[PDB]
């Protein structure tokens, strides 16, 4: 319960395991794009949203 | 009104990238979806200077994510503030460099460029007035330190009397992360003093040892190294978008810290840094924030200035201040040590103030300094350069590239002919 | 190969601080200039040019092993402050016998310090 | 986006492929039967229309035998029936029959079916290519597939993980016949190598294991943890993300001097993990303790040229750099003249996964190291030892003249390593 | 405004500052926190002169804690008013200097008088008017004795005309805890007697002397001693905190004490020292003070100034008395000792009254004398230094630092030259 | 950080190594297995991965079952298995073949260990080592040993606790010879010793603990409390602690003389204290008493050169001076002429521990003694005595040549011994 600030941060990653990472971006049909919205984010967990 | 336009290239350039927008949005109260939820009336009353307009109440940085391999967008995708980005910004090939400065900036960078500039030039001619353009990359990489470096090329041809700062990272003496870090080094600094209005020079190393004596943290890790620089980018933008007893801007101090074209490389360090057993005992006043201001460990750059000369300084400050204690502490400073300040320019310090300090903090305070103790980094990076360079080593991947060795040649021709005028400038004669 | 100087951090790397407890490299802690460039002064494949000045250092540096290392080393640290003239001398003479163990990287580096 | 193959060639190459591909399987997730009951696989598995994803790869070999165990081991149902190729016929310790007799009949379905691999992937970023200077088709074929492999793909990286013979030990007689010919093509068709012999490893094994009577399947385990922690990058997030084109550009300074040298730490039992603690100082000075290199060899007899650290689990840019700045300031290792910083820093974010009936620990940080050295080049001198006192008198020669190659290439290929020596040489002599 | 930065050296010098700064706190109310706690107005008027300001009522103090050893700093910080210091004050290396006067003084003393010369740069030009510094060490040791004149030689150059107190500790000769103290002590008022504005000799046998006899305390820890040492450092100083009849400063008794620059070294003494029994037959007033004040047995050095002549005395009165008796009283002995007041100075004694007595107390005074009777010490020294020194003994130890053999002839001849000039003014004539 | 490292060497050296780490165990807290149900323990263990203390100590012997012992003892789980260092084959009593031969196969191994336990230290300061003269493996290694630490750490400080063999009982014939040999090798190689002879604690054990039938465990408990005490002040805090570094520099008054000899005081039964008080007054008496040293010579048959005291428990700085005033004022106690002050006091506050099962009675006060003195140069005559007779006739040479060492270093080796005499003469002598 901090306000943002250079100090003023903790990391979440400590014990957490799978830091897998999905593929998000990539190219279809030779076309730069986001490939799929609903792919998660690191960790095999939900995004915001 | 005025607008910045956020460049971004590489690895180094897309983690400072995206820690440096969080830190503004929480200046300016975006939450990740990106409406505004922050209270106070200037907290909008200068936010079109970074955010773009977008339908249903939504603000959009001004931000063009660039980076020849795409695996990195995606942890940048998947952060806190990963969707407030605009997808048609990420611009992206299919093979990076590999630390290559020749592979990202003549075969690969040039397949490449084409897209970046469709997007600034649609970023450009969007808003009214732009004030100018600003980069923040690596010149020990491939895609920053290469390609990075050809987008600031072909800018300046098309907007030359727009400004173009950098925030670049140059290579450390003691630890080095890549083996051909001289050889893409040489090869940068070449095209910043030719087409670049500002560069600050940041060093890890030396903000690896602020975070450890300074803050005393037990782990810092490149989140913390992240946000120190970004709270410096903050910094100097920051009468631009708040009011402020004496105002300033970007080219307030472009004007009054460059007395020649060719010498613009700053050295950048960040006041308020305390540790967290150090707020119990400390008072804040401005005389302590002027203390640690040019107090030469709080540097960030890898040279001491005690042993070259203050060029021009630039101190800029946040927080509702007494405008009395301001400037009497900067006659102090120039009074007292007069050494380290060249004679032919008396009043070599500029000032300025505004009102809104950081969120949260109370006093704040951002210096900017030129000083003849810069041609150290290119004196310690030549020679990290000859030694490389006489046997030909790591020569067939970059000659591999069909490029010329001339271009070596004229490549640190051009980085020592700076150092000797550099060295002019300090001993140089008052009378 | 060469170490360079932290400026106003050389304290963070000095050999002791580091953990490391022993005879240590030495560093540069001052550096010129060099007007124009510099000449290619190898080949293909990094031979180095006839023309050139080589050194005739060893071109797989220089280690000793227990066995190849002499079999009675003096100390390095000698202090000459009552010792006789002729004991003075033969301590002197016994170090500078062997010129490979002071020479090499994991040979000593002696101190000497006062006269008879 | 990122994806390799995996080119595995004969038996040491099969075997291998059982070892390390069973980790790809546990640290995604895959079942043995091939779906995973969150795209992070793309870089070697590959979906189906039925959900099964099928690996990468393409096992071969000149003789059913070896293959054959897999295609009725428990991963049957997990391989592509198609892309395990086997012949009627090997080449039984032979560079000519597995070069010129034997492997131009099933040279042309293998390239097809690279060529069925390439097409499914979009960004190729090299290709991982396993065999042994030993026997014949690891040999032979391998050094086939090179040259045909370099014409059909100019720029794609090559990577050749290798097994080099045992200084004293060696499962063949004509083998160092084998290993001079076959130095041609890892000099001019390939990009990287990673010669490793398995007497250190036993060394190692039953040293810090402690499992005095170990087997083939306890050492293809380690190399298995060794092409793992290479690829980690490529594959989960980290810090400062290592690409394969990043590593073969700061490893090779010249290329014909392509021959770095593996080192991986800690590699220690459960037993020995219950006393020691484990720091980012204390696995990084196990990287340079002459007892734990994968070639015996000494560094200490020579000099450095290139390093590469491979970093991997919860490690801080805090130790790193301290560490690093440790192993300079030490005058037992020596560094080439010409390569002030030759260090190339990778961190990753995913610790390594622990496979059930292995002989590690779990463990929370890791490290591999590749270290191109001037000390590898007294391998050669006992090789070309060994094989000019039985070329002297023509023994075994009537073997390979048969078969239908010329005894020219004999006397050619011992010139071209007998430069190689000198050339090892050269780079020792400082100016 | 008039402000002291106290320098603390060595084992002995944080172990009397630390009683130092409790002794002080409980004057100025400051509670084991590091708030005022106090009652009385004057007891918060002038604490800026010992105390620094801090948010949120808070006073740190002004101390500088410099040892070799890390040992005596932990049981500082340990202690009940150990949280007081600020945390960048404490400076300190790795080794010790194991009572090497060469060692702290050259070689390992030098590496640490970079910081503590930053510590003290900061602390001085905080306060706008320095009236000067002081310090506590002790002449047997290692550090204070050793690195403790590399300061004073250090700061006499930079800060000349402030003044510069030590309450130094010179060996006792019934029985030494030292075997190469002579040594130390020797070549340390030959820096003392160069750089030096006034010097203090505490000996700890006269503290065991008054302990025992006087206070008649069974068991006298370290602690007793160092509250007595502190209840003059009080006295000196305590006319600068707090208003008074006729007030004083260093400056005033510096002045006033010295009649040529080589002398600079006196005998404290502190008047009200009763034991338990005798405080029941007793009756505060200004003769009683007087009475103890001049006996011999309540000095805290080694020497009796019955066997010399009082060159200049000094005694500063605390507490609220009248101005008649405390100038006859000193006019009484003035006149009756007449033999041991020298005959070409009258009114050999300097007063000064300070109005606020010591907390708990009802009056007091304290002694500062300057005599002939101290080179009793001098030659007492050097009879211990020729001894040992003509047998080139303990010497490896210090030519081995690489010091040469001419300081230590010439330290003697300072010291030499010292006494041979001190005992001309014994034997002066007036007329 | 206060930190040693124990380099035991022998059985000598693993069974005083026993019963030492047995007494650190009980006095910090450390469970057998390692766990602690205050980092003051960092000075012997040292943190680790699981929540245990490893000790920082090297075990070596060259035959296995005294190790062995150790690894199936209590303790099996305390040390880490990598320190305790063994070989198939022991020196069997024999100088040559523990120097040259087979000392010369471990010592790159113990080396290794060595670097890694000093890597670990913060701030280590000296290495202790325990060995005997009369063993092979104690005599022969660890003379290589010490000759080969030198150069790796030149200025460290190396303390040699040994066993010097019996004037009357043995264990052994050869024993002169091996004695002779390891004095001349750690002559220059070393910086203090604290010889022990075993008889010297057997009459004492006799006299004052009751125990008529002593073992070599009621003597390494007693050496264990020698060892505890020189520590402690590391370890806890006191009125005046004391270094490694201290008490070296205060003890070898010349480059040759390093030969101090150890008293502990008091040792007396538990029926035996019931009936005496123990004070300062009466244990430092004791600590002088010809009758209490364990070296066979009466310090009356010479002078004292340095004595170094160690205090320890409920002690009194007044009481320390009181005790030392008397001891001088006798002149039974005969000193130098050039050493006037010859003492070094340290007083530590935590009372000596008491293992269950020992000897001694837990005592609140306790005094430990370390005096240099030329009373130990009758020692090396009967040595030379002992030399003498056998090397007349070349007994037992033809075991030391056909090692690989020749028999002119048998004749330089006494001849230096022969010069060391005349050493310990001149000092004795007054001018
Ligand atoms: N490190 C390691 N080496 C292996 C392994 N299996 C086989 N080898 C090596 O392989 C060599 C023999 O050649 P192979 O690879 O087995 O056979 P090949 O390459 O198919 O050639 P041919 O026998 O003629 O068919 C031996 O020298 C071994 O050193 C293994 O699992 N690990
Ligand atoms: N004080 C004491 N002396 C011991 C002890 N153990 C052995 N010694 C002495 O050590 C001498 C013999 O040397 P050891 O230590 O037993 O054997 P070593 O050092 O391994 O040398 P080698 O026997 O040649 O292998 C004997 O004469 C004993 O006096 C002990 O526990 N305490
Ligand atoms: N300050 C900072 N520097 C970084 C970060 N990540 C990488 N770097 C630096 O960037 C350099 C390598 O960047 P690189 O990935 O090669 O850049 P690219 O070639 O443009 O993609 C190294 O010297 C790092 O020190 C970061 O998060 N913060
Ligand atoms: N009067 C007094 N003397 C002390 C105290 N602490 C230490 N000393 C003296 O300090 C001397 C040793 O100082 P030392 O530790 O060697 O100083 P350092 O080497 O600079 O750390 C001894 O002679 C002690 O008598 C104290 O609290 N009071
Ligand atoms: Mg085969
Ligand atoms: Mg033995």
């Amino acid at each position: 319960a901090l306000p943002f600030l250079p100090g003023n941060s903790f990391n979440r990653n400590i014990g957490k395991e799978r830091f897998h990472k999905s593929q998000h971006w990539g190219f279809c049909n030779n076309v730069r794009m986001l490939v799929s919205e609903n792919k998660p984010g690191v960790g095999g967990d939900l995004l915001y949203g | 009104m005025r607008e910045i336009v956020h460049l971004q290239a590489g690895q180094c350039g897309n983690q400072i990238g995206a820690k440096f927008w969080e830190v503004i949005s929480d200046e300016h109260g975006i939450d990740p979806t990106g409406t505004y939820h922050g209270d106070s009336d200037l907290q909008l009353e200068r936010i079109n200077v970074y955010y773009n307009e977008a339908t249903g109440g939504k603000y959009v940085p001004r931000a063009v994510l660039v980076d020849l391999e795409p695996g990195t967008m995606d942890s940048v995708r998947s952060g806190p503030f990963g969707q407030i980005f605009r997808p048609d910004n990420f611009v992206f090939g299919q093979s990076g460099a590999g630390n290559n400065w020749a592979k990202g900036h003549y075969t690969e960078g040039a397949e490449l460029v084409d897209s970046v500039l469709d997007v600034v030039r649609k970023e450009a001619e969007s808003c009214d007035c732009l004030q100018g353009f600003q980069l923040t990359h690596s010149l020990g990489g491939g895609t920053g330190s290469g390609m990075g470096t050809l987008l600031i090329s072909k800018i300046r041809e098309e907007y030359p009397d727009r400004i173009m700062n950098t925030f670049s990272v140059v290579p450390s003496p003691k630890v080095s992360d890549t083996v051909v870090e001289p050889y893409n080094a040489t090869l940068s600094v070449h095209q910043l003093v030719e087409n670049t209005d500002e560069t600050y020079c940041i060093d890890n190393e030396a903000l690896y040892d602020i975070c450890f004596r300074t803050l005393k943290l037990t782990t810092p890790t490149y989140g913390d190294l992240n946000h120190l620089v970004s709270a410096t980018m903050s910094g100097v933008t920051t009468c631009l978008r708040f009011p402020g007893q004496l105002n300033a801007d970007l080219r307030k101090l472009a004007v009054n810290m460059v007395p020649f074209p060719r010498l613009h490389f700053f050295m950048p360090g960040f006041a308020p840094l305390t540790s967290r057993g150090s707020q119990q005992y400390r008072a804040l006043t401005v005389p302590e924030l002027t203390q640690q201001m040019f107090d030469a460990k709080n540097m960030m750059a890898a040279c001491d200035p005690r042993h070259g000369r203050y060029l021009t300084v630039a101190a800029v400050f946040r927080g509702r201040m007494s405008m009395k204690e301001v400037d009497e502490q900067m006659l102090n400073v120039q009074n007292k040590n007069s050494s380290y300040f060249v004679e032919w320019i008396p009043n070599n310090v500029k000032t300025a103030v505004c009102d809104i300090p950081p969120r949260g903090l109370k006093m704040s305070a951002t210096f900017i300094g030129n000083s003849t103790a810069i041609q150290e980094l290119f004196k310690r990076i030549s020679e990290q350069f000859t030694a490389m360079f006489r046997r030909k080593a790591f020569l067939h991947w970059y000659t591999g590239e069909g490029m010329d060795e001339m271009e070596f040649t004229e490549a640190e021709s051009n980085m020592n002919d700076l150092v000797s005028e550099y060295q002019q400038y300090q001993d140089a004669t008052a009378e | 190969a060469t170490n360079y100087s932290a400026n106003q951090y050389e304290k963070a790397y000095l050999p002791t601080y580091l953990q490391n407890w022993s005879p240590a490299r030495p560093t540069k802690e001052k550096i010129a200039a060099h007007e124009g460039y510099t000449q290619i002064i190898a080949n293909d494949r990094g031979h180095l040019l006839p023309s050139v000045p080589r050194s005739k250092a060893s071109p797989w540096g220089s280690f000793m092993g227990t066995w190849q290392m002499p079999l009675k080393i003096p100390p390095a640290k000698v202090t000459l402050t009552a010792r006789t003239t002729t004991a003075a001398d033969n301590l002197t003479k016994w170090i500078h016998k062997n010129p490979d163990l002071l020479n090499a990287c994991n040979g000593l580096r002696p101190e000497i310090s006062g006269k008879p | 986006m990122r994806e390799c193959i995996s080119i595995h060639v004969g038996q040491a190459g099969v075997q291998i492929g059982n070892a390390c591909w069973e980790l790809y399987c546990l640290e995604h997730g895959i079942q043995p039967d091939g779906q995973m009951p969150d795209d992070s696989f793309n870089t070697f598995f590959s979906e189906t229309g039925a959900g099964k994803h099928v690996p990468r790869a393409v096992f071969v070999d000149l003789e059913p035998t070896v293959v054959d165990e897999v295609r009725t081991g428990t991963y049957r149902q997990l391989f592509h029936p198609e892309q395990l190729i086997t012949g009627k016929e090997d080449a039984a310790n032979n560079y000519a029959r597995g070069h010129y007799t034997i492997g131009k009949e099933i040279v042309d379905l293998v390239l097809d079916r690279i060529r069925k691999l390439a097409d499914l992937c979009t960004g190729l970023q090299g290709f991982l290519i396993f065999h042994s200077f030993g026997g014949g088709t690891g040999s032979g074929f391998a050094s086939l597939l090179m040259e045909r492999l370099s014409v059909d793909y100019g720029k794609k990286s090559k990577l050749e993980f290798a097994i080099y013979p045992a200084p004293q030990v060696s499962t063949a007689v004509v083998e160092p016949y084998n290993s001079i010919l076959t130095t041609h093509t890892t000099l001019e068709h390939s990009d990287c190598a990673f010669m490793v012999d398995n007497e250190a490893i036993y060394d190692i094994c039953r040293r810090n294991l402690d499992i005095e009577r170990p087997t083939y399947t306890n050492l293809n385990r380690l190399i298995g943890q060794i092409v793992s922690s290479i690829t980690a990058s490529l594959r989960f997030d980290g810090a400062l993300n290592v690409d394969l084109t990043e590593f073969q550009t700061n490893l090779v300074p010249y290329p014909r001097i392509h021959f770095p040298l593996a080192t991986y730490a800690p590699v220690i039992s459960a037993e020995k993990a219950y006393h020691e603690q484990l720091s980012v100082a204390e696995i990084t000075n196990a990287c340079f303790e002459p007892a734990n290199q994968m070639v015996k060899c000494d560094p200490r007899h020579g000099k450095y040229m290139a390093c590469c650290m491979l970093y991997r689990g919860d490690v801080v840019p805090k130790d790193v750099n301290a560490a690093i700045a440790t192993i300079k300031t030490k005058r037992t290792i020596q560094f080439v003249d010409w390569c002030p910083t030759g260090f190339k820093v990778g961190i990753n974010y995913q610790p390594p996964t622990v496979v059930p009936g292995g002989d590690l620990a779990k463990v929370q940080r890791a490290v591999c190291m590749l270290s191109n050295t001037t000390a590898i080049a007294e391998a050669w001198a006992r090789l070309d030892h060994k094989f000019d006192l039985m070329y002297a008198k023509r023994a075994f020669v009537h073997w390979y003249v048969g078969e239908g190659m010329e005894e020219g290439e004999f006397s050619e290929a011992r010139e071209d390593l007998a430069a190689l020596e000198k050339d090892y040489e050269e780079v020792g002599v400082d100016s």
